[PDB]
């Protein structure tokens, strides 16, 4: 409707004699086939019933430290013969006895 | 291989193909010059050189129609053999288009049907596109049928026809070549589907985004339905059936023929990507009174027969869910004798959708077909009116004249009264 | 040793049969091109059974592919396994089956017969040690429920002494696929029961049923369903081609399982069933095999046995189990459930133990009896061919092809003295 | 897994239904197109790819209500199949709603919610908004009732109707719609709910910070309570109640179901700052006369029935003691037929704030549910207000033209004082 | 061993039922995930009895969790050990039930009872020896009522030598969550008295009391209120659980207990109960258990015993003490509170220690006891329930469900006669 009025419009949409048009918003024009389904075959839990047995059901281990036994490293540093308490640290920093 | 063979007879029978053959040439990926830029041998011939040709003849009293396809981008795919022509149409008149011009080119029309016959390995039914109130698609279309019965005898003979609508008539002497033409299929015809041109009009204006349609999109609709159909054939399937396989299953009966057509889903081409379209929807949608193509109430009568195609996106396991919950509806009666009741098909093609098209473009989608005594609604109908006319003979003279014999009149009158009689008695349980 | 000869007379068979051979080469580890490509030598000691070798080291299996139209063979020769099967052991018509019984039994029935039985004969005289016979076919449809019963009795003709044992399809209780169903089991049924020696009933929607409690399949295809058939199929002639405590052949489970010539109709179900994500949750065990074989949720055929009472059951073990449990168990399982079998049959059940389970599993079992409970399958189909008499008209579809209605009749009588027959061995 | 439906008819149905959908997408997080920038199930569906769908569906007479809806920011999340408009409407008057007109779109509305149905497996409800002074508001609902018990039967029907106003009026007909619509929903409703403007404009004057309230911020109060309602279906509690136990606990009878709303805290965004509102706080201000939306007196209204569903935050044994301090009142006299007389939900969810909107942001927030035989007040200024327009015969002419039969006003007169003599007999001692 | 499975009704029986178990897998130190990763061997003695064995060292509860509707599934399954719960027994419809008694029995019930049964048979018979079943549910009247008491008598029909204790939360009588609670209480009431064994009544209310009063909670939180019962549910088979000097199982609860058969009904409590700051001060010993256990502000029950009399009391003790300390404090208590007991019956308290004490507390207790106090709490809902039929309110609902008021009559005919009987068993 050029010819007598400025149009920009969208809810009183007017036919035309192929297709009434859009009013929404769409996706790409060919495109979306709707709600497709998914699928599972037999197979895997004929793989399953056996290797769930296997491996995968491993525990998990402790990520542990090397942390110092105090008392014999100072059995060792007095074996050594650290006295002075800057030198006991030396031998107590360096070599370490992780805990039993 | 297997193959079938398409025939056209009036202007509403070509103008169907037409949008039938844009579908199959997209479908298979077939460009209209015959070259590729498959399952062609199921409706094509590869002819060397990499060109096709079509399994169809078309033919029409006047030119108008065929020239329609001479001077259109269709004429690089059809053999010019293929679009015979006469000069001089029925015009509306059965006996016109049946004896006085009818013989003068039926012979030439049967020589090239039996020449296409000589290429087809697997021929295994006919598809024939008749248009009831027309004299030329009634008159020459008795005439061909008779003569292909004797010809060939047990071969499929599918037909896809129109009938009138309940109130839009656009011929006077309609139900004159209506029930002529009825009283000589019903004796030679296989199965054949039924269709009207009111019942479309209606669904195009409610279900698709068109406010006021054209005959393309009438056609483009029935066209799917043809796809959907021949699809089984076509390509693999969980479920494939075969046409003699629905001559067994749709007709349970001597003389019952005439079977209903639904499809679904019909979508607007925003609606789609607003809606689910599951299994269970497409499917309670296809029984609902509005989506048939045919104007009758099932409330009216019960079912006997019913056969769906799932083409696309659809497990096999909710098709099981889908027709359980279908019978436990009130609304829809099954008669006692048909526990059965249905016969189902899925293939794994998905719709085909037109450029400048009138459908939506789904995952899935499926074609339905049923035999009811919803039918006898429409025969009364047309029983009416013939009777209210010839009580004081409207149009007698026209017919006799052209060869119509008058004794014939009262005969085909009978034998509508006999399918009448045969529809009421099947619909008693006993 | 010990040959098998496997006819697929259907184009259902052809689909089950294309997954039943893709499970038998998985077993054996038969590589997609035909050549062994196995683990253990175990494979090949018995592998005479079900293949013959060719020059060249590649593997051939004895099998038949029938149908009236070639939609069929494309599918599977353009399979995953579709190489395997002999170039010339492709059968097909060329006109549509049409659905119909007596359309297929005569009209190209008599057409193909001829050539049908002239090919068996190959696989039938180039093997010595040949005991067995196994059709399959589905009862609804048109080329194996009349075609199948034609190569039947022209087999029992030929061969009386070998087995003629039989894999079936059941048309649905509530809904199948075709609306002449009724009628083409009620004429099938007729030559099945003087002809065959071994008839088994599968039916579709207790597969369904089964997929979606037990492996709670959302969306179970055709292939899941196939792969249960397959899965029972191939357990029952595991004692044929592996090493085995306790065998027991088909021709023992034939004994054991039939004690009047009519009576040997056939319940088949397959365990361990298992959810997909609960199987982890599961202590697999033999009196955990035990509940699933018995149980009421697992029998591929929509049945209750709780409704009627037992005739001779049996089953196979396949697995490393110890003897003494699996008697215990049936012996238990005999004695909580009396009211179920019947007394003047002592010891109901039967047990067997084959060495090698299926690939995948530890250990697994199959489950095939025999009872009273086959009476509502006949009444289902008889209740609607009752109703189908009333469309003796409708008659007229199969006597356009030759057939006369006193073959309905007779075969109808014939379901009501079968099931006269179980109703009075029921006492 | 567990569904709720929505039917909103006349112009105050859809406008609060523009603000309550409005609430639930700022609730769930969903945009106006559908799309996600859980519990979605119970009021919304997936349409796949993207795109969600509310379980509801738009009826009027009248075209202008709908078009706004279709003109509106959120035309995009409705589907357009659930917008349904009439022609012409009812002109406030009950006859012309009911037969003349209701009629004509009766069974197109009917098609639709059952067809929505079908996607809804896990339902149990459906909420249908009402305007009594209007004609199609009472009218139709008195039509979509009596269609829906039918149909579905044991079913929980429940509804948020708007009572007319004791002085404050729109419309002169009013007493004749309401009075109507009180005999049909008298037998064919479970449960409804009534609110008046009155009220509504007196508490979101001086509790609320609004010197001069629209229809939106009643609207959106509206919503609030509904919400509140809905909260225990959706999220997890330590208290949840269900549509059926509303149904059981609210009603000791069949024809006494009709309950009062309450809502604390009601403070305004502004006010609220300067107040912690404990457990203890917002259950006293539940019970004032002055927060009640329907204007009756609390002292002549015996309590038999009570329901305290918290949203926000409490711990269940902060109930305990402020329902024992409640009960010690002696102004707050239950009737001796209902010692327990408490239903308590307590739900996780605190409430949702909406941009632009009026009410505070509380951490903590308490939705009422009772029935008190105050109702029975508001029962006899409508009785009376019938009375002194039917002496001298009103405004008969327009309604007995409309294919109403002149008897049924004694009908519906003699019905509702049934229920004013029940009402009297249950809150009597024995 | 000596097996007991567990069931769960409704919402305030899963909540319940969660914490429960939690509780449980720390005594036996299983990890949220199945895997063992406990202390001592001593867990693993008697694991079978709460427990059976999934291949792959995990373990999987023998817990049947039962509702009508989804919605406290979903929120079992969200938590931290719904892991732990077999898939497969979780059973629920697809209906609030509304707590409609008549509804939930006759309406709904019935039709979830059969999938119910099979699922509880499937665990019953996993066992070597199943001695008891143990039901917790509440008397509100969907789920834990009306089906609660479905599933106690189809039980009871199925092992009448199996003890059904089951454990029930009275509605609060002074405030509680629906008016409809005396029609279902009453009810309830009639169908608990004949068909189970061990009724122990628990009241929110006291739960409340105690929080305040004991452990100064400044709000009783619902996982705090259900841990106490849990811990009073772990105490009571704790003697199955390990060893101890003078064992007690549930049978001998029960004889000891119980002098006439309808008389059955129990109030709990426990002690050690401390705040989270002076449990440091505490100086916990042999005393210290018997003041807190015949405290009457610890035993959960809202009806104080000091009113009526004591027919019978049980003493639980857990960890390693003097048997002499014990049977002189026993000794102590009851000579002391004479004015308390009857005349006839002589040694009125019980005694029995366990070995190992719950986790955290070096030393635990568990009072469970028979009085006439039970009087009020019978007498208050009679009185509720007699205003409401009177008026016949509330009913229509029930009588839509098909259950005449002539029952009604009957269920207080029985609990009037329980009152009288408890009124001339205290002279
Ligand atoms: N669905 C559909 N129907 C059509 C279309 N075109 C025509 N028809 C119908 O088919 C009928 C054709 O008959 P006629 O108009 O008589 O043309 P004819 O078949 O050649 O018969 P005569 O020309 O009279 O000899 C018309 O009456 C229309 O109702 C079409 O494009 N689509
Ligand atoms: N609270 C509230 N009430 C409204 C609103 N809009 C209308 N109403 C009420 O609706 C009544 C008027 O009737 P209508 O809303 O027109 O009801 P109807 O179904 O459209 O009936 P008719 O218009 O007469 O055909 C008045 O009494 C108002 O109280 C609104 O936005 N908010
Ligand atoms: N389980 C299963 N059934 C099938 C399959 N293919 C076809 N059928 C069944 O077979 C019936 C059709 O019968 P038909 O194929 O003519 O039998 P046939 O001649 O022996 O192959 C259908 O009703 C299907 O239910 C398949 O792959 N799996
Ligand atoms: N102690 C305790 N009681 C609870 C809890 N949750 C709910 N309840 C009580 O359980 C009752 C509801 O029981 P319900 O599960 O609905 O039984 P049903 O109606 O028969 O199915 C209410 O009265 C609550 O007071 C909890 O976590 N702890
Ligand atoms: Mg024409
Ligand atoms: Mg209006």
């Amino acid at each position: 409707s050029s010819a007598s009025s400025t149009v920009k419009e969208r809810s009183l949409s007017p036919p035309k004699t192929a297709r009434r048009e859009l009013s929404s918003i769409c996706p790409p024009d060919y495109d979306e086939p709707k709600t497709p389904k998914q699928e599972r075959p037999k197979a895997e839990m004929m793989t399953l019933v056996e290797r769930t047995l296997g491996a995968p059901a491993t525990s998990r281990p402790l990520n542990v430290k090397s942390n110092r036994d105090f008392i014999s490293t100072n059995k060792a540093a007095l074996d050594a013969g650290c006295v002075t308490a800057r030198d006991f640290r030396e031998f107590k920093e360096e070599n370490y006895i992780a805990k039993k | 291989m297997r193959e079938v063979i398409s025939i056209h007879v009036g202007q509403a029978g070509v103008q169907i193909g037409n949008g039938c053959w844009e579908l199959y040439c997209l479908e298979h990926g077939i460009q209209p010059d015959g070259q590729l830029p498959d399952a062609f041998n199921t409706f094509f011939s590869e002819t060397g050189a990499g060109k096709h040709v079509p399994r169809a003849v078309f033919v029409d009293l006047e030119p108008t129609v065929v020239d329609e396809v001479r001077t259109g981008t269709y004429r690089q795919l059809f053999h010019p053999e293929q679009l015979i022509s006469g000069k001089e149409d029925a015009a509306n008149n059965y006996a016109r288009g049946h004896y006085t011009v009818g013989k003068e080119i039926i012979d030439l029309t049967l020589d090239r049907i039996r020449k296409l016959a000589d290429q087809c390995t697997g021929l295994q039914g006919f598809l024939i596109f008749h248009s009831f109130g027309g004299g030329t698609g009634a008159g020459f279309g008795s005439l061909l049928l008779e003569r292909l019965s004797v010809d060939y005898g047990k071969k499929s003979k599918l037909e896809f026809t129109v009938y009138p609508s309940p109130q839009v008539s656009t011929a006077i002497v309609e139900p004159y070549n209506s029930i002529l033409a009825t009283h000589s299929m019903i004796d030679h015809s296989d199965c054949a589907f039924m269709v009207d041109n009111e019942a479309l009009y209606d669904l195009c204006r409610r279900a698709l985004d068109i406010e006021r349609p054209t005959y393309t999109n009438l056609n483009r609709l029935i066209g799917q339905v043809v796809s959907s159909l021949t699809a089984s054939l076509r390509f693999d399937g969980a479920l494939n059936v075969d046409f003699t396989e629905f001559q067994t299953n749709l007709v349970p009966y001597a003389r019952i023929h005439f079977p209903i057509c639904s499809y679904a889903p019909v979508i607007s081409a925003e609606k789609a990507y607003h809606e689910q379209l599951s299994v269970a929807e497409i499917t309670n949608s296809l029984f609902e009174p509005a989506n048939m193509m045919v104007k009758c109430d099932p409330r009216h009568g019960k079912y006997m027969a019913c056969t769906l195609l799932y083409r696309g996106d659809v497990v096999p396991k909710d098709v099981s869910a889908a027709v359980a919950t279908i019978k436990t509806k009130r609304t829809i009666q099954f008669v006692d004798w048909c526990p059965t009741g249905f016969k189902m098909g899925i293939n794994y093609q998905p719709p085909t959708v037109v450029p400048g098209g009138d459908l939506a473009k789904v995952q899935r989608a499926v074609c339905m077909l049923a035999n009811t005594t919803a039918i006898a609604e429409a025969w009364s109908r047309l029983d009416h009116k013939f009777d209210l006319m010839y009580a004081k003979r409207a149009f007698v003279h026209w017919y006799v004249g052209e060869g119509m014999e008058e004794a014939e009149f009262p005969e085909a009158r009978e034998d509508l009264a006999l399918l009448e009689k045969d529809y009421d008695e099947v619909a008693a349980e006993s | 040793v010990r040959e098998i000869v496997h006819i697929q007379a259907g184009q259902c068979g052809n689909q089950i049969g294309a997954k039943f051979w893709e499970v038998i080469s998985d077993e054996h580890g038969i590589d997609p091109t035909g050549s062994y490509h196995g683990d253990s030598d175990l494979q090949l000691e018995r592998i005479n059974v079900y293949y013959n070798e060719a020059t060249g080291g590649k593997y051939v299996p004895r099998a038949i592919l029938v149908d009236l139209e070639p939609g069929t063979m494309d599918s599977v020769r353009a399979g995953q396994f579709g190489q395997l099967f002999r170039p010339d052991n492709f059968v097909f018509g060329q006109s549509g089956a049409g659905n119909n019984w007596a359309k297929g039994y005569y009209t190209e029935g008599q057409e193909l017969c001829e050539s049908i039985l002239d090919v068996i004969r190959k696989e039938a005289e180039s093997c010595d040690c040949l005991q067995g016979f196994q059709l399959v076919h589905s009862l609804g449809g048109g080329t194996g429920a009349g075609l199948g019963t034609l190569l039947l009795n022209k087999l029992r003709e030929e061969y009386p002494d070998r087995i003629l044992s039989t894999y079936s399809i059941v048309p649905s209780p509530k809904v199948s696929d075709t609306v002449v169903e009724p009628y083409n089991c009620t004429l099938s049924v007729h030559q099945l029961v003087e002809s065959a020696d071994e008839v088994f009933c599968i039916d579709n929607e207790a597969l369904y049923d089964i997929c979606f409690r037990t492996l709670k399949l959302t969306t179970p295809t055709y292939g899941d369903l196939n792969h249960l058939v397959s899965m029972v199929m191939s357990g029952t002639t595991c004692a044929l081609r592996f090493p085995g405590q306790l065998n027991s052949d088909l021709r023992k489970l034939a004994v054991n399982l039939v004690p009047f010539p009519r009576l040997h109709f056939f319940i088949v179900g397959f365990a361990p069933l298992t959810s997909r994500g609960s199987q982890q949750y599961r202590a697999l065990t033999v009196p955990e095999l035990t509940s699933q074989l018995f149980d009421n949720k697992n029998m591929m055929a929509a049945c209750d046995p709780r409704r009627g009472v037992y005739l001779t059951a049996s089953a196979h073990f396949r697995g490393r189990m110890s003897s003494k449990e699996v008697d215990e168990q049936m012996l238990n399982i005999q004695a909580r459930n009396t009211s179920y079998f019947v007394e003047w049959i002592p010891s109901n059940v039967k047990s067997a133990i084959c060495d090698i389970p299926p690939r995948g599993l530890k250990m697994a079992a199959t489950f095939i009896g025999n009872t009273t409970a086959f009476r509502e399958l006949f009444t289902r189909v008889d209740s609607q061919f009752q109703k189908m008499y009333a469309r003796r008209a409708f008659i007229h579809w199969y006597v356009n092809e030759g057939l006369e209605t006193v073959e309905f009749d007779e075969a109808r009588s014939n379901m009501t003295d079968l099931i006269q027959e179980y109703e009075m061995y029921e006492t």
